[PDB]
RNA sequence: GUGGGAGAGGGUGGUGGAAUUCCCGGAGUAGCGGUGAAAUGCGCAGAUACCGGGAGGAACGCCGAUGGCGAAGGCAGCCACCUGGUCCACCCGUGACGCUGAGGCGCGAAAGCGUGGGGAGCAAACCGGAUCCGGGUAGUCCACGCCCUAAACGAUGCGCGCUAGGUCUCUGGGUCUCCUGGGGGCCGAAGCUAACGCGUUAAGCGCGCCGCCUGGGGAGUACGGCCGCAAGGC
RNA sequence: AGCUGUACCGGAAGGUGCGGCUGG
């Protein structure tokens, strides 16, 4: 356990924050975290657990429990219900690893006024790591989880805390949202389709992915290759060079073409 | 309607269902029978009852068409195979050659993951 | 200059005249790559035991061949230009390899 | 009893003798085992080569159907 | 393949005496007739890497009986390496 | 050298059907299809079960073995051509011409890349369902170039000599119930090993040459160099 | 069943495709 300290000193939270708990099952977490933050929510969705989870926090007053989950509800709403005074909001989930990925983004393209969030993630898949344009880790994954936030790794935990033992090391991830959009945009949905077409195929050739993956392509190969040209971009040079400015760039581009 | 009075009966036995028809020399089916039409659905079709009843509803909508002789041809491994063919036998028809004929590849196409891992 | 048998396998709903036509084609193809029969042997018509290009019958033709082995391929590929030909095999006639004595 | 002692001196290589070569097959078109035929390694090998020749040229069948329960 | 009459000339053709069948000479050049025939199947075949082995083996065999006839005697060697047309 | 033998060794040029899918006709039709159970999905422009006629792709069922070949990776429908290695008998020829091998050169399962074709089935990623099933792109295939990794293993480098046997099996030769070569396994003398075990196919007794080790983690990581379009490799 | 080279994961206390091994 006590890992609760360190990742909280991670949180950079104070007593004027506010901090949305996802996962809180057992409230260890909410245990350590009530005695730092004036006000602390918790989603919470499991009917067995939640009569335990009740009687459990009698001794802190400061919480509160809303039984729908983050999936189907609108945090806008909690934070003007709750969040009136508070000056910024942390989330500190440590909910199962197959849940978390979703929802973290659903979190993002809202674009709700709230600063980061620090969570518990496989070391692998740790937003895919730094987003080091040369890198495996690099991804489509990592495209969307730069173009709305700052995001590091602030540390990494082996052994355990919660399960027996498990096969895997785990990091944690702290963040902060940015003010706007990394580079102009001419469209999101556009933009998006161009990053998957990018990485549908990634060890192929960046022309090739343009060529295949994108809608028709075939009849406008003339044309990619003339507007990747403009673009400065050396059309064997693969999607995992490219980098956010980049894209930007090669989606304006394609666009009016 | 057709007033063949002989043909050949042919049985699709697969793991999950069994489809037994009638057709006439020639190859042109007049009628069949399935699981499905008895009433049975799901796990159910692929149970030898379904087979028991389908068995001799391939018969009966065969002596409506006045047919007397028959010849048995079955396919596939389904675990109805045997019960079905004793039924067929003795719904009231005078059987005169049964063969298997479960269709085998020469080592062709790949199949299911379910079906691999054979050495 | 090795020694070869051909098994020819064709159509057998042939009167006296086509089929003799193609005997003589076959005859005229085989001597013009330089090659030498030796014995001939027409076993007629046996039962096929699958049918071959729609029919369950056939006539089978067998030569014996000797011959250079370069042009051997060559000979394969025309004989099997007739719409009446069916089968044709050639093989290098080996010994006759005896058990049970 | 095994298929080779009852039987009379032939050739193997020769692909055209039907009427011994099929009695080297089951009632569905499959070369009999060693245990069934009672054959030398050497010798069901070139019967195997032989059975395939003389298979190809039609005389015998790919496959039969077991005529049975 | 080679068959037995060219063969044959090539032993008594560099025969040292009549019935020398095993001398330096006969083995070079059977050697030498070998790597031809099969130097042509490579140029003809490209993708043919297993008879690529057995050509090396004959090409170092070659050289290492080349080498001894050399050392041995000088003047054999040169008259060998010009009826043969080696190196070049 | 002469006389013979076996074999999924390799490359090239072709044809044989079983099966899946699609298309064109016939007849017939209330459901097919799937799991431990179920649900997506296909069908009145009439599906599956069926018959006949075409198209195309990939692989080669019994034989098939504990079997064979190759230096490894690996190699099975059949025929033809070109070609490598190897074994035995004769004991005919040369007279040490041999072994090993730092670098170099070549080969190198699968996965992956480039320039073009092809695409039946299966299937990463991905699209849906109950929370394994139905589809589906790259890929698997061919030609030419790259990539050079592994439980690339017998976890056992190569060559030669000596040291009890028994049994099974593949393939040769003789004076044929046995004798004598070359492979593949199993029990075991002496001996070796920490033990398990190895034991004429040594992990025994020795000689020759090459490669590698110096406690675990950090770590096959950092910097540098070489190779490659890239992933990446040394 | 486990291990392993590789190639991918926007429902990653690991999952899957192509192989390979018994150190099951």
């Amino acid at each position: 356990t006590n890992i609760l300290n360190r990742i909280v000193d991670h949180a950079e939270v104070t007593e004027k924050t506010g901090v949305i708990e996802i996962g809180p099952g057992i409230g260890a977490l909410t245990e350590q975290l009530a005695k730092r933050a004036k006000k602390v929510v918790a989603f919470e969705i499991d009917q067995r657990l939640l009569p335990i989870l009740k009687d459990t926090l009698s001794p802190y007053e400061n919480v509160t429990v809303i039984h729908q989950d983050v999936l189907k509800a609108d945090v806008k709403s909690v934070i003007e219900e709750q969040f009136q005074d508070c000056d910024e909001i942390m989330v500190v989930a440590n909910l199962p690893y197959y849940v978390t990925t979703p929802i973290i983004m659903k979190l993002l393209e809202e674009h709700l006024p709230l600063k980061g969030i620090v969570v518990m993630l496989q070391k692998e898949v740790a937003e895919r790591m730094a987003a080091d344009p040369s890198s495996k880790e690099y991804g489509s994954l990592s495209i969307a989880v730069q173009f709305y936030t700052e995001a590091k790794t602030v540390m990494i935990v082996p052994k355990t805390v919660f399960v027996p033992q498990p096969n895997v090391d785990s990091a944690v991830i702290r963040l902060i949202l940015r003010d706007g959009p990394a580079v102009d945009v001419e469209n999101e949905s556009f933009f998006f389709q161009l990053i998957k077409a990018s990485f549908a195929q990634r060890r192929k050739t960046l022309l090739n992915n343009l060529v295949n993956n994108l809608p028709e392509g075939k009849a406008q190969k003339s044309t990619i290759e003339q507007v990747l040209e403009e673009t400065n971009i050396d059309g064997k040079r693969r999607g995992e060079s490219l980098s956010i400015e980049e894209f930007a760039a090669l989606s304006n581009g394609l666009y009016k073409a | 309607k057709r007033q063949v009075a002989s043909g050949r009966a042919y049985i699709h036995a697969s793991y999950n269902n069994t489809i037994v028809t009638i057709t006439d020399p020639d190859g042109n089916p007049i009628t069949w029978s399935s699981g499905g039409v008895i009433g049975y659905k799901g796990s159910r079709k692929g149970t030898p009852y379904a087979a028991q009843l389908a068995a001799l509803d391939a018969a009966k909508k065969a002596m409506a068409y006045g047919m007397q002789s028959v010849d048995v041809i079955v396919r596939g491994t389904g675990a109805g195979r045997e019960q079905a063919i004793r039924a067929l036998q003795a719904s009231g028809l005078q059987v005169k050659s049964i063969v298997d004929d479960t269709p085998v590849p020469h080592n062709g196409c790949r199949p299911k993951k379910k079906f691999r891992k054979a050495s | 200059m090795r020694r070869y048998e051909v098994n020819i396998v064709l159509n057998p709903n042939l009167d006296q005249s086509q089929l003799a036509l193609e005997k003589e084609i076959i005859q005229r193809a085989l001597e013009n790559y330089g090659a030498r029969v030796e014995k001939v042997e027409e076993l007629g018509l046996r039962r096929l035991a699958y049918p071959i290009a729609k029919d369950p019958q056939g006539y089978f033709l067998w030569y014996q061949v000797e011959m250079p082995e370069d042009r051997v391929n060559d000979l394969a590929r025309e004989l099997r230009i007739r719409d009446n030909v069916r089968r044709v095999m050639v093989v290098k006639s080996q010994e006759p390899f005896l058990a049970n004595a | 009893a095994k298929v080779k002692a009852t039987l009379g001196e032939f050739d193997l290589r020769d692909y055209r003798n039907v009427e011994v070569l099929k009695r080297f097959l089951s009632e569905t078109g499959k070369i009999l085992p060693r245990r069934r035929t009672g054959l030398s390694a050497k010798e069901q090998r070139i019967l195997a080569k032989t059975i395939k020749r003389a298979r190809i040229l039609g005389l015998l069948p790919f496959t039969e159907k077991l005529v049975r329960k | 393949p080679i068959t037995k009459e060219e063969k044959q000339k090539v032993i008594q053709e560099f025969a040292r005496f009549p019935g020398d069948t095993g001398s330096t000479e006969v083995q070079v050049a059977l050697l030498t007739l070998r790597i031809n025939r099969l130097s042509e199947h490579l140029k003809v075949h490209k993708k043919d890497h297993h008879s690529h082995r057995g050509l090396l083996m004959m090409v170092g065999q070659r050289r290492r009986l080349l080498r001894y006839l050399q050392r041995e005697d000088p003047e054999r060697y040169r008259a060998l390496i010009e009826k043969l047309g080696i190196r070049g």
